[PDB]
Order: C-alpha cells, then sequence, then structure tokens
C-alpha cells in the first residue's frame, strides 16, 4: 500500500 | 522513492491519465499530493474507492 511521489 | 499511502481521497483525469488525491500515512494533510495512477501500488485501496463511490 504504497506509491512514489509526482 | 516510495511511501505508505494511508487513503485515497479523490480522483480526477488530467492530460488524459486518472490521477488519485493520496493522503500519505504519517504526513499532515497539507501534504496530500495528486499522483498519476500508475504511481501507486495500492490495488486494494483502489478498488475498495472504485466500487465504493
Amino acid at each position: 500500500q504504497t506509491a512514489r511521489k509526482s | 522513492e516510495e511511501w505508505a499511502v494511508e487513503k485515497i481521497i479523490d480522483r480526477r483525469v488530467r492530460k488524459g491519465m486518472v490521477e488519485y488525491y493520496l493522503k500519505w500515512k504519517g504526513y499532515p494533510e497539507t501534504e496530500n499530493t495528486w499522483e498519476p495512477e500508475n504511481n501507486l501500488d495500492c490495488q486494494d485501496l483502489i478498488q475498495q474507492y472504485e466500487a465504493s463511490r
């Protein structure tokens, strides 16, 4: 449950 | 790099790409950001958002 920023 | 996502707040289409407005775990709401869908590894949150809206 993660994400990269920009 | 990658950061823990608490929840998806909203969704939009911009420039032909789906983007999700994210609350980041352990960061204030002022840090919420719109991210293109391919930036997320959040299959559970996305399917829950897309089914409950």
